[PDB]
């Protein structure tokens, strides 16, 4: 055992560890490390757990003083890895890049316009050469903005009036026609398109204008309770995909009600106002702020709310948009890729404590979006 | 027979303890690690006259 002499030399595997009771000690200086001892030891309290070989599917044995540890292969979980792990949308995203499915107990991916499944069954291919989603002490009223970086807000649509002076932002969704909200035309019967626009009065020459066709808007709005702010107006010239002008995915509407909006944070863009009172922004914003609850969204607005209306944005923290916002980009950064959230329309003040910034859910427009392009398109 | 150092103008000493504990630590268990050995450790002016 660790009688006298005896330990006054060196242990021996078979001396010593397993005709005598083998405390430990005797067991470790045979070895003089970590990687057989635990192991080697774990066998002679009980026996040995890989003996019964209680894993499944080649999966790895790790002995233990009264237990065995499985570590399987890929996709495999339970006690003596017999289960074989089930993929969901909620597990994983069923692996999709960006478009899940729960197909029969199990996952087959799709894609979004301009993107097909590959062979791995799981990762879509941006076919698109500039696929959509992909970003291609001051003082003096800069709201916790951002100026957007070269071609990181490539879905910036501007909505500009007669006297040169875009008032709306907007998202790209494609060549020919361009979402906005339906009240961003009560500002005239005449107004164009511009996208690409960054630095109104500097000039790279990277931006296009397009004019704008036939008026595409909302029929139920409200102009007083703000109910159902949205339009679409079509470009009269093709926007040739580049590094300033890139479209912005389109998700499903019960996708981006599943996982898109479920996530925490999103993006806020606009060239509105930049407080109440306050002045036009020329250079290109955007803003950083997360996605809060609606128990908390009922109590802050002075309309009725309903559900077509969520919150997002601080109760503390004072960045928020304001007028001429609304129709702007307010999309959420999802896994590898951008998919639009919300569209402007109002807000009760701007930056007030307690208070959210007021955007349309598109999810709950996207079937509304994707039947205006197969009606006059 | 610690060596003696002057501060402030008195003389003071200088031992420390060290604690220390199994090696079993090695094996399972943790904060567990309990002491079981203080050797207190000094520091002479030996000489070896002869
Ligand atoms: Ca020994
Ligand atoms: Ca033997
Ligand atoms: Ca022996
Ligand atoms: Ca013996
Ligand atoms: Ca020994």
């Amino acid at each position: 055992a660790n009688s006298f002499l005896e330990e006054m030399k060196k242990g021996h595997l078979e001396r010593e560890c397993m005709e005598e009771t083998c405390s430990y000690e005797e067991a470790r200086e045979v070895f003089e490390d970590s990687d057989k001892t635990n192991e080697f030891w774990n066998k002679y309290k009980d026996g040995d757990q890989c003996e019964t070989s209680p894993c499944q599917n080649q999966g790895k044995c790790k002995d233990g003083l009264g237990e065995y540890t499985c570590t399987c292969l890929e996709g495999f979980e339970g006690k003596n890895c017999e289960l074989f792990t089930r993929k969901l949308c909620s597990l994983d995203n069923g692996d999709c890049d960006q478009f899940c499915h729960e197909e029969q107990n199990s996952v087959v991916c799709s894609c979004a316009r301009g993107y097909t499944l590959a062979d791995n069954g799981k990762a879509c291919i941006p076919t698109g050469p500039y696929p959509c989603g992909k970003q291609t002490n001051n003082l003096t009223r800069i709201v916790g903005g951002q100026e957007c970086k070269d071609g990181e807000c490539p879905w910036q649509a501007l909505l500009i009036n007669e006297e040169n002076e875009g008032f709306c932002g907007g998202t790209i969704l494609s060549e020919f026609y361009i979402l906005t909200a339906a009240h961003c035309l009560y500002q005239a019967k005449r107004f164009k398109v511009r996208v690409g626009d960054r630095n109104t009065e500097q000039e790279e020459g990277g931006e296009a204008v397009h004019e704008v066709e036939v008026v595409i808007k909302h029929n139920r709005f409200t102009k007083e309770t703000y109910d159902f702010d949205i339009a679409v107006l079509r470009l009269k010239t093709p926007i040739t995909f580049r590094m300033n002008v890139a479209p912005a995915c389109l998700p499903e509407r019960d996708w981006a009600e599943s996982t898109l909006m479920t996530q925490k944070t999103g993006i806020v863009s606009g060239f509105g106002r930049t407080h109440e009172k306050g002045r036009q922004s020329t250079r290109l914003k955007m803003l950083e702020v997360p996605y809060v609850d609606r128990n908390s969204c009922k109590l802050s607005s002075s309309f009725i709310i309903t559900q077509n209306m969520f919150c997002a944005g601080y109760d503390t923290k004072q960045e928020d948009a304001c007028q001429g916002d609304s129709g702007g980009p307010h999309v959420t950064r999802f896994k590898d890729t951008y998919f639009v959230t919300g569209i402007v329309s109002w807000g009760e003040g701007c930056a007030r404590k307690g208070k959210y910034g007021i955007y349309t859910k598109v999810t709950a427009f996207l079937k509304w979006i994707d039947r205006s392009m197969k009606t006059r398109g | 027979q610690g060596v003696m150092v002057e501060q402030n103008g008195k003389l003071e000493s200088q031992v420390e303890m060290q604690f220390f504990s199994t090696s079993v630590n090695a094996m399972n268990e943790a904060n567990a690690i309990q002491p079981k050995l203080l050797l207190y450790s000094e520091d002479v002016n030996m000489e070896t006259p002869d």
